[PDB]
RNA sequence: UACGGUGCUGAAGCAACAAAUGCCCUGCUUCCAGGAAAAGCCUCUAAGCAUCAGGUAACAUCAAAUCGUACCCCAAACCG
RNA sequence: GCUCGCCGGAAGACCAAGGGUUCCUGUCCAACGUUAAUCGGGGCAGGGUGAGUCGACCCCUAAGGCGAGGCCGAAAGGCGUAGUCGAUGGGAAACAGGUUAAUAUUCCUGUACUUGGUGUUACUGCGAAGGGGGGACGGAGAAGGCUAUGUUGGCCGGGCG
RNA sequence: AGGACCGAACCGACUAAUGUUGAAAAAUUAGCGGAUGACUUGUGGCUGGGGGUGAAAGGCCAAUCAAACCGGGAGAUAGCU
RNA sequence: UAAGGUGAUAUGAACCGUUAUAACCGGCGAUUUCCGAAUGGGGAAACCCAGUGUGUUUCGACACACUAUCAUUAACUGAAUCCAUAGGUUAAUGAGGCGAACCGGGGGAACUGAAACAUCUAAGUACCCCGAGGAAAAGAAAUCAACCGAGAUUCCCCCAGUAGCGGCGAGCGAACGGGGAGCAGCCCAGAGCCUGAAUCAGUGUGUGUGUUAGUGGAAGCGUCUGGAAAGGCGCGCGAUACAGGGUGACAGCCCCGUACACAAAAAUGCACAUGCUGUGAGCUCGAUGAGUAGGGCGGGACACGUGGUAUCCUGUCUGAAUAUGGGGGGACCAUCCUCCAAGGCUAAAUACUCCUGACUGACCGAUAGUGAACCAGUACCGUGAGGGAAAGGCGAAAAGAAC
């Protein structure tokens, strides 16, 4: 689960993407419809960042 | 191609030529037949394509010193 | 399962339509942006999973070509999709 | 009046189309010679 | 409200005869030049199977991928 | 705005190929339409393409192409039996109302039905890549029973100069 | 019934005229004519270079053809220009 | 390595900063949509439709990971037909497509010359095809000479415009052998003795030195002209560094640099030393290949033409000898020398480019040089193969057009 652990099953990093991308990236672009923040150039907050979670889903240790 | 499967005889480049000064191409084609042989290591008959000069070798050498060592990898015969 | 939440990467920013947004965006019907697959079945799942309201109607279409986008080069809008969502009793998404 | 060539993207794509040319030794060579001259399109039907 | 548009309401709503290049028609009848196949469909049994599944008549209720979609046309949107 | 004229089997209406932002409002008038241009399929923006049932796909496949195993050929390439594409053919699924600046058998309303599951009610042997009937095919003529189509009268509403 | 008489749609070349630096890569205007056939036609195929196709002119084979078109041998050869 | 960056037209918000992912780069190693070898099958430039197996559920449809062809290896299955095998299935390896030029083999002209034409010349060119390696190809003898002897092949200058061939024409045109580049030879037909000894590749390392990410490195100031100098002048100073290039008119002394000099996560070439694996230094004695050499007939390749025509491939019939045996030595014979086939392999000195690096031109400068310095193989022509343009340079700087 956490980066201090070793050789855990890699499949749980797909739930990290559920929490950290699927429940985040659309709300980041849709909160403008609730009058909140309204800026568009914000996708760096999941772009390049969540790639490290996918790199860890594609990991062979513990699989 | 008319291949002698028991020796690898193929057709060859060559000219007809006669008592004429004009010379024209021929390309020598074989005569082509079939023959059936027994393989004592596989206890079955097999049919192979054969030709002049080539069919003269196998009967002379013997199948136990020709056909019994003919496979390069298997050739599905 | 059946049906998993792993597909709900769908939807982008709000969009505008003279056919809905300009009278219904806060009361019954809203228009949104999408990727190259508009994910027609999962649009309403992504609304139910974010705003907890039931959906009554979903349309997506595809808009094609449309001339000029540069003052010195060739440019188009080409093939692009939308999402048009009507709510069952929800108002303001 | 009538023309000897009438407009048809179906019969153009059947004779001169990319996969149609590629599926023949000589048409695949026309495409190899397109790449030798540097022609920007390899199909004019799509 | 706006004689500004945008809705509401609403009379009578029939058979007499002629019938088109359309139906019944993959018809019927006639003819010599004697005039596609296959699957869906219906039906026979084998295989297999059981208060199932499938087959029929009448129903309620839920679901229905994808391509295409703007516009012109005996022509200023095709081609010359 | 009033008035005139011509076409009216087209100089009209609908469908398709082929093309491709052409649709509509909102403006712009250098260049384009061998002009005037305030117009415009032109410039430049903004809006617009809502389908279970419509055309395609489904499933079968003609001419033809491809083509295994196999054969012919240095070879490019080709023959031919399965197989696989392919209809111009054979095979499940929506009508006519009025709406938008611009859309629609695509919307909204009313009403209808085919496919697939599940539930209801009565009757029940279903079934090959096999067997049977069909699908299913020429040319023309002639009987029967009609319908779009149209007028008169009825009936309705208007008018009486 | 019909390789039948006239005749729309459909087809189409014979006469005449206009056109001919055109609207025009062959049309236009008028007429005579083909219209169940040895016919015509929508849609998709198949036939290629001395090979095709032709009720057969060496006509037609994408305007080209007593031998098409493109690219190569090829800057071939010219007692001549 | 480094403090300014987040590519450019492109600005601004936002965002890393300057401090242990700022940007940028080297090593290796993931990620790699669909078309495309494309590998379930179909097909169409980016599209279409299935199956196998397992699971899930309103058992209304989701969605993994896998399925090609050929050859070989194994395991199960299996038709006529018992056993078997074709056929069927499953797992594994090999190939597949791509990449500049070179390169072996295959198909194979006409023109041209013969002041005319067929043989001959031209040409195994042109063009097309197959196939493959870092080179391809050749090789250490039944070869080549000439009584002297050679002792692999290829590449270079020569031999030689001679021999030989030749409508005794036009012309094609050697070998022997020299000077040179470049020098690796072996095994099977079979055993022991010797001991792993020579030599080469691969692989774990070491050392010396390059390559792929680098930063250091001496001197020029004043004065005048000009809007501005890298200029004039005064002269001064460096130079193992007076090379490009850049910077606002000519830069040895301003910048990136040069001569001169180093440093190392990982990857890696050359050479010196070494372990390991595979090959095995040296000695000695056997033994010398029979369907293919001859032979008749016919082609091919030979510089070499049907001639008095050897040799080596090769189509077809036919098929051999043993030391008073056999092949060849360019008719044939003898004598004689030399080789002894009928088994397999071979250094790179040679060939070449997309690429990597160094050097160079008495090279061009917008009609030049490529058609193409420019959003050019674009616009444009044709059904199509295939044809095919116009168009560069404001300025030091965008200061670029307000008022």
């Amino acid at each position: 689960m956490k980066a201090k652990e070793l050789r855990e099953k890699s499949v749980e990093e797909l739930n990290t993407e559920l929490l950290n991308l699927l429940r985040e990236q659309f709300n980041l672009r849709m909160q403008a419809a609730s009058g909140q923040l309204q800026q568009s150039h914000l996708l760096k907050q999941v772009r390049r960042d969540v790639a490290r979670v996918k790199t860890l889903l594609n990991e062979k240790a513990g699989a | 191609s008319r291949v002698c499967q028991v020796t690898g005889k193929r057709p060859v480049t060559g000219n007809n030529r006669s008592h004429a000064l004009n010379a024209t191409k021929r390309r020598f084609l074989p005569n082509l037949h079939s023959h059936r042989f027994w393989v004592e290591s596989e206890k079955r008959f097999v049919t192979l394509r054969v030709s002049a000069k080539g069919m003269r070798v196998i009967d002379k050498k013997g199948i136990d010193t020709v056909l019994a060592e003919l496979r390069a990898r298997g050739e599905k015969y | 399962m059946i049906r998993e939440e792993r597909l709900l990467k769908v939807l982008r920013a709000p969009h505008v339509s003279e056919k809905a947004s300009t009278a219904m965006e806060k009361s019954n019907t809203i228009v949104l942006k999408v990727a190259k697959d508009a994910t027609k079945a999962e649009i309403k799942a992504a609304v139910q999973k974010l705003f907890e309201v039931e959906v009554e109607v979903v349309n997506t279409l595809v808009v094609k070509g449309k001339v000029k986008r540069h003052g010195q080069r060739i440019g188009r809008r080409s093939d692009w999709k939308k999402a048009y969502v009507t709510l069952k009793e929800g108002q303001n998404l | 009046m009538k023309r000897t060539f009438q407009p048809s993207v179906l019969k153009r794509n059947r004779s001169h189309g990319f996969r149609a040319r590629m599926a023949t030794k000589n048409g695949r060579q026309v495409l190899a010679r397109r790449r030798a001259k540097g022609r920007a399109r390899l199909t004019v039907s799509k």
